[PDB]
């Protein structure tokens, strides 16, 4: 008796908030945090869609989504550690030598 | 909608509520009462934990339905476990899991 | 459904590449050897090509609810495998200049090729998402392989953050499409609609967010700004792989998705893709005008060429030879980019360390590298759509496809962008033969030179005589 | 099971809203963990029991642990961005906020008007998810293993110290 | 206001409250028993009064929320993980479909106690000791679930009552022996108990994260650790020793006897077995216990599918 629209709207709200955090935050760690919020919102949307249709495919999509989230979080935090070790600064604006 | 199911739901809710309230009330009583007067190997280990935990969740899903999946599911999980073990052997042999080199 | 032995023999390139990943990893664990692990990777990729021959001897059938193997899958699998083999060949001398571990390169190349094969066979939103991610993450490693170098680390960070955002967009759009349509297969995206109700708002919005993710991956405007940075900053064999195999595999799965989905013939999606194609052609050609960097120039070039391919995709539901045009153009673009990025890779090899500069300095290349200069000017002519080159055959196919479908704005965009391309491509090709003031010896460097020379000969011969390539692409027919 | 969904969704929204507007990394990660707990509550309210279990086990229990590990290892003590606090200046956040609000209204307009008989909430067990996973999604499982392998190799090659 | 449905609801609520109170008091009595073996109830009352009436001093340069939050995690994580354990027929708090998955969720949340205590305790040595302790418990949580998965594979479900009913004929310690030893090792390591007591003791660069915790916060850490032993022993009983199933005694008597036996076995394991080095512990975990759990799950699945005609 929960509408599918409400779950989808909640997932869209979380996706929008994660994207806002990814854009407005200058620290690379907070950009990674917003990326996790975005992909978790996408996985929540898939779970809501699967639970509406009564199918197991939504949870399998969630499982693949969180496998990607885990692997890309590990890669992003390795790159963050490399940036901190090379520059002692987590500024994403300072890493901008390549330009048009 | 069984009365046993709703009774167990109420019991679980009361268990969690009373437990968290007991911890919070004990800290509140402790606070109110009484008068007054790094290495990168940690990242490597945590990252290996995250990767192997996701592959563990795959095996978690497999384990509860082994009989329904049959021998073909066993073959697929055997390929999965062999790839996981090859990655583990690789990490061990390259010194990634060696804490004291 | 289950996996039969017939499903196993159809799965052969994927199985051989996965077994190659495992074998190469175990060989790395046994001892860190550059030559033998490179040999094992290239042996696995050649065995995957012969496996594609064995797959062709079998039939075309749906190996899973997820995968479908047909001549389309075989063709794009072969393109991905050729790009991966060329990347390994270019990578060996560059990695011979490297100081750190130089075999995880081959492991990541093999895993990215596995993702390319999955995208070639992808019949499902599951396999599409997984193939995109399997392309992307080893490319996160490969783009920042020389992370001690500042530009490589910066390109790695940019590509990683932007591809994570694009995968979030694609996943959310997939979720919205699955919310509207209860099945995740390609053929079922819009089946539960009728009487002109194909333009369901949720299906359109989900396909739009998927368009955002896929257009990041294909360097389509306005998701293109990462392309020159990641192309310039990455290692040169990584630039070769990212230019060829990633774009080829993702554009192939976009072909199959828009061919199979009943919402693929929606007018709104067609107009949006037409806008993106027009903007991509014009913007990429205009932005490559004033570039002194060869890698940024090839990045904007890839933007424009993927715009031409998208024009060929727009006419998929109206004409008939859209898949044929895309196949011919993709073979020509593969060989042109392999030659051009291979010349850039061979002149940047061996690696000079993270501190030393990696500038190409193509001016006056003929006086010390004449064969490489000839190969590079053949590529520059081919990417310009000059007749006697295979790039012109692809451009002719795109123009015929657009003329059949009455896409006049797109045809005029191709003409204008081609003129701008003529300017900057001829600037590079004639700067090869000027005079510069100032500023190998192993068989792997000679193998890379052989690869770029064979690419040049293929471009010239199939530009003069394109009938074998057209015959090959015509018999690589997907399921109707 | 509707009350649980609505309160957990509201808690999740408020928690990520406090995540993206916070300055201390450990506090932001704590609010992120709270948001993940709430989203697992949303999963349990819908009947996706395996999804909620994995949300606490893996997302709030492994990946956030990696984030906390990285934060305590880099020792963020206000490196010129905490003292600057540029994201709460209106000229910095007003643009992306209107852009994200426009995207939210467009997506929500797409969400509404779709036919909807309601989510039943009938539990989809880990049994059925495991049956689907090793049945029609076998290649997804094997290539996801290869995906996690690629992430492992990349993160080792980049993130090691030497 | 009399109805048998409501009588059933309050009776189950009373059962859950009794189970909770017995678990906390039994963890406190475990604290007394370990302190004595290496009245007594009056001594614990005196100690609890002292923790109440000692001033609670948060450091000035410490983050108050994280500092206060770490002892609540160290208590409540495993004390809520007890809620799936069936101690008797009709005497379970929650008959969850996820069950042992809920135990895994609580352990995954439990790592934040050591992480948060070390971060909030403003000290570099305490921070490094917390990093070492967290690396250890992640290194053993990586195979805790699979050592459980052998038993889950045999029972065919995640429900604890179904696992116990599947142990009706043969207890799981006989087929799932390697799962049993790996689960014992990982449950000792998750609770930061001997021989995984002080990973900070291998270096003078590291100090304990219980340092700078005084009063009821230190009491919370202590009682939470002992409650963790109680629930790890009870889960070991319900997963590998038939739970409440026994030939002649009442079922709760058998469950209590097995739980008390494993509690005292952990006591003598602390008293007898020595402390290995840190690198030895992490190497043992990652290189022995995880492959053992994977091979155990494969062999268990092959045996199950073979004995299905
Ligand atoms: C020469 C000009 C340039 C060409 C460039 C080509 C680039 C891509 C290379 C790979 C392309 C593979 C395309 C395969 C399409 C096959 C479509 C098809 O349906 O073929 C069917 C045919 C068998 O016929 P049939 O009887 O219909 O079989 C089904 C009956 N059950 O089955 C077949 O015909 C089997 C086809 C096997 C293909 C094996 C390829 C091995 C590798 C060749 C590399 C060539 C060198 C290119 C690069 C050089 C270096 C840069
Ligand atoms: C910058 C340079 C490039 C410029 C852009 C590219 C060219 C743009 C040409 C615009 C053409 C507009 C056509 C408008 C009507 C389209 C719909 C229609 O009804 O078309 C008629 C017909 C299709 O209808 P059908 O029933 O099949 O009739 C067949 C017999 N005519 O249609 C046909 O059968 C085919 C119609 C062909 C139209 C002309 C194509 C060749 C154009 C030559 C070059 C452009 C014009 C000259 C240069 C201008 C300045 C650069
Ligand atoms: C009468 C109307 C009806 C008939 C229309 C027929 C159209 C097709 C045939 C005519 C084409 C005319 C092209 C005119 C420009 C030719 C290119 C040129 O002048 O190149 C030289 C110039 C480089 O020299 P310089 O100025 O020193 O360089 C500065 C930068 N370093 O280069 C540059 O400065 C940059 C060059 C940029 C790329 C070339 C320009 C492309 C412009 C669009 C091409 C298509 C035009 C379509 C019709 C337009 C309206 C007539
Ligand atoms: C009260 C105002 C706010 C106070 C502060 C916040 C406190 C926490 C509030 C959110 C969590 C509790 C919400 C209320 C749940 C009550 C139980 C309930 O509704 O159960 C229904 C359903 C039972 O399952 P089912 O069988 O489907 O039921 C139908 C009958 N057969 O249940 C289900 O299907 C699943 C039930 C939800 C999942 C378990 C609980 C998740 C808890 C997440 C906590 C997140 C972090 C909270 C932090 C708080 C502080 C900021
Ligand atoms: C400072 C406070 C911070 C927050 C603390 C926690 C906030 C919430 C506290 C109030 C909870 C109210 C009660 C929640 C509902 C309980 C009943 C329930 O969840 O039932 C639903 C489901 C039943 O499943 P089953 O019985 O198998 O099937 C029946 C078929 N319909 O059963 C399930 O789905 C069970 C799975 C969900 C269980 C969630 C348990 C709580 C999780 C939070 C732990 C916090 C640990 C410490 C802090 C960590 C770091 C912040
Ligand atoms: C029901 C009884 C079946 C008995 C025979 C079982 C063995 C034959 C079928 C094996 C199928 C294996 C499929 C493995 C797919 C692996 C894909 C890996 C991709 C990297
Ligand atoms: C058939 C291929 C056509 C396109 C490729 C063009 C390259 C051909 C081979 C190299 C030609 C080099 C000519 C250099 C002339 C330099 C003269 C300098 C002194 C005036
Ligand atoms: C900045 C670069 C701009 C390039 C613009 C190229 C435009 C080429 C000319 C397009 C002409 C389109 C004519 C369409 C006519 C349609 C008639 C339909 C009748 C039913
Ligand atoms: C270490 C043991 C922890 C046990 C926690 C739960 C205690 C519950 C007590 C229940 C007692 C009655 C059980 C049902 C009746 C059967 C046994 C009767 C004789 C005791």
């Amino acid at each position: 008796m929960i509408p599918l629209q409400h779950g989808l709207i909640l997932a869209a709200i979380l996706f929008v908030l994660g994207l806002t955090g990814l854009v407005i935050r200058r620290n690379l760690l907070f950009m990674l945090i917003g990326l996790e919020i975005m992909i978790n919102a996408s996985a929540l949307a898939f779970v809501v869609a699967g639970s509406y249709w009564g199918q197991t495919d939504g949870q399998v999509m969630y499982i693949l989504a969180i496998s990607l989230a885990a692997a890309e979080a590990s890669i992003g935090l390795a790159l963050l550690l490399q940036l901190h070790r090379r520059r002692q600064n987590l500024n994403i604006d300072s890493v901008s030598e390549m330009r048009g | 909608t069984s009365t046993e199911v709703i009774a167990h739901h109420w019991a679980f809710a009361i268990f969690l509520i009373v437990a968290i309230g007991l911890c919070c009330l004990m800290l509140v009583g402790g606070w109110f009462l009484g008068g007054r007067a790094l290495s990168a190997k940690f990242y490597l280990v945590a990252m290996f934990f995250v990767i192997f935990d996701v592959e563990a969740l795959y095996l978690f899903a497999w384990s509860t339905s082994i009989r329904e999946s049959g021998w073909v599911g066993f073959v697929e999980a055997a390929i999965f476990i062999f790839v996981l073990l090859a990655g583990l052997v690789y990490l061990v042999r390259i010194g990634a899991l060696d804490w004291t080199p | 459904m289950t996996i039969t032995p017939q499903n196993l023999i159809a799965l052969l390139p994927l199985l051989i590449v996965g077994l190659t990943v495992v074998v190469v990893m175990l060989s790395i664990a046994w001892r860190r050897n550059h030559f033998l692990n490179a040999t094992l990777s290239v042996i696995g990729l050649n065995a995957a090509l012969v496996s594609l021959w064995f797959v062709g001897q079998a039939g075309a059938m749906d190996v899973t609810p997820l995968m479908r193997v047909d001549g389309f899958a075989m063709l794009y699998t072969g393109l991905v495998l050729l790009a991966s083999l060329a990347t390994c060949t270019f990578a060996y001398p560059w990695l011979e200049g490297y100081n750190d571990n130089k075999d995880e390169f081959y492991l990541l190349v093999l895993i990215a090729a596995l993702g390319g094969i999955l995208l070639a066979n992808a019949n499902h939103l599951a396999s599409l998402f997984l193939g995109i991610e399997l392309i992307s993450l080893p490319l996160f490693g490969l783009v920042g392989y020389a992370f001690r170098q500042k530009r490589s680390l910066e390109a790695s960070i940019k590509y990683t953050i932007l591809s994570a955002a694009a995968s979030s967009f694609l996943l959310f759009g997939m979720a919205l499409v699955y919310a509207q349509s209860g099945d995740l297969s390609f053929v079922a995206l819009g089946k539960n609609l009728g009487d002109g109700m194909l333009n369901e708002p949720l299906l359109l919005a989900g396909f739009g967010l998927m368009i955002v993710g896929l257009g990041f991956k294909l360097s389509l405007v306005p998701f293109h700004l990462w392309t020159p940075d990641v192309y310039q900053g990455a290692p040169a064999p990584v630039s070769t792989f990212l230019a060829t195999a990633s774009k080829i595999a993702i554009f192939g799965v976009v072909m199959r998705l828009f061919l199979y989905a009943p919402v693929g013939d929606s007018e709104a999606i067609r107009v949006v893709l037409a806008i993106i194609a027009f903007a991509s052609i014009i913007f990429g050609n205009l932005m490559a005008l004033s570039q002194t960097n060869i890698k940024r120039l090839l990045g904007y070039s890839s933007i424009s060429h993927l715009g031409y391919l998208l024009v060929a995709l727009i006419a998929l539901q109206t004409g008939e030879m859209s898949m044929e045009a895309v196949g011919v153009y993709l073979a020509g673009y593969l060989f042109s980019s392999l030659g051009a990025f291979g010349v850039v890779s061979l002149m940047s090899s061996p690696y000079r360390g993270p501190d030393a500069d990696s500038l190409f300095s193509y001016r006056g290349l003929f006086w010390h590298r004449p064969i490489l200069a000839a190969v590079m000017t053949v590529m520059m002519l081919s990417l310009a759509g000059i007749p006697m080159t295979l790039g012109f055959i692809g451009k002719f196919y795109v123009l015929a496809v657009g003329v059949q479908a009455h896409l006049w704005w797109l045809v005029g965009a191709v003409v204008v962008g081609s003129a701008i391309g003529l300017y900057y491509y001829l600037r590079v090709a004639v700067s090869l033969y000027l005079h510069a003031p100032e500023q190998p010896s192993n068989w792997q460097y000679s193998a890379g030179g052989i690869v770029v020379l064979i690419s040049a000969l293929l471009v010239l011969v199939l530009g003069v005589w394109p009938q074998p390539l057209i015959s090959i692409v015509r018999l690589a027919m997907p399921l109707m | 099971m509707e009350f649980a969904f609505y309160i957990c969704g509201l808690i999740a929204i408020l928690a990520t809203l406090r995540v993206i507007t916070h300055t201390n990394p450990v506090h932001a990660l704590l609010y992120l963990i709270i948001s993940l707990l709430a989203i697992s509550g949303v999963f349990f309210s819908l009947g996706a029991y395996f999804a909620g279990a994995l949300e606490i086990i893996v997302y709030a229990g492994a990946i956030m642990v990696l984030f906390v590990f990285v934060v305590m290892m880099l020792n963020l003590g206000g490196s010129e961005i905490e003292q600057e606090r540029q994201w709460l200046k209106p000229q910095v956040w007003i643009g992306p906020a209107i852009l994200s609000a426009i995207m939210l209204v467009v997506i929500v307009y797409a969400i509404l008007g779709v036919n909807d008989q309601g989510i039943d909430g009938t539990p989809i067990s880990a049994k059925a998810v495991g049956i689907t996973l090793f049945g029609p999604y076998v290649l997804a499982v094997e290539l996801a293993s290869m995906l996690l392998l690629a992430g492992l190799v990349v993160a080792f090659h980049v993130g090691r110290e030497e | 206001w009399i109805s048998p449905e409501l009588i059933e609801i309050l009776l189950t609520i009373l059962k859950a409250v009794v189970i909770l109170l017995v678990v906390v008091t039994c963890g406190a009595f475990m604290s007394f028993g370990e302190r004595r073996l290496l009245g007594g109830s009056l001594q614990l009352v005196a100690d609890m009064i002292k923790m109440f009436f000692k001033e609670d001093w948060i450091p000035k340069f410490s983050d108050r929320v994280i500092f206060t939050l770490a002892p609540m995690i160290a208590f409540t994580s495993l004390l809520l993980a007890f809620a799936i354990v069936p101690v008797s027929p009709g005497w379970v708090v929650a008959d969850l479909n996820i069950g042992i998955l809920f135990f895994l969720m609580m352990a995954g949340l439990a790592v934040y106690a050591v992480l948060f205590a070390g971060w909030s305790s403003n000290n570099k040595y305490s921070l490094l000791g917390a990093m070492r302790a967290s690396a250890q418990t992640l290194s053993y949580e990586v195979f805790l679930g699979l050592s459980l998965m052998g038993v889950v594979a045999q029972a065919g479900s995640f429900n604890m009552t179904d696992i116990v009913n599947s142990q009706a004929h043969v207890w799981n310690v006989i087929p799932q022996f390697f799962g049993f030893i790996t689960f014992a090792i990982a449950g000792v390591a998750v609770c930061h108990r001997h021989p995984f007591d002080q990973p900070e003791a291998e270096q003078e660069l590291a100090d304990g994260y219980h340092i700078e915790y005084s009063g009821m916060k230190f009491g919370l850490f202590f009682v939470g650790e002992y409650i963790g032993i109680v629930t790890i022993s009870a889960l070991m009983v319900t997963l590998f020793f038939g739970g409440w199933q026994g030939p002649l005694l009442p079922p709760f008597i058998w469950f209590a006897l097995k739980t008390a036996f494993f509690m005292m076995m952990f006591i003598l394991i602390r008293a007898s077995l020595p402390r290995p080095r840190y690198d030895q512990v992490m190497s043992f975990g990652w290189k022995i216990c995880l492959p053992l759990t994977l091979i155990n799950l494969l062999v268990t699945a092959a045996v199950i599918l073979w004995q299905a005609q």
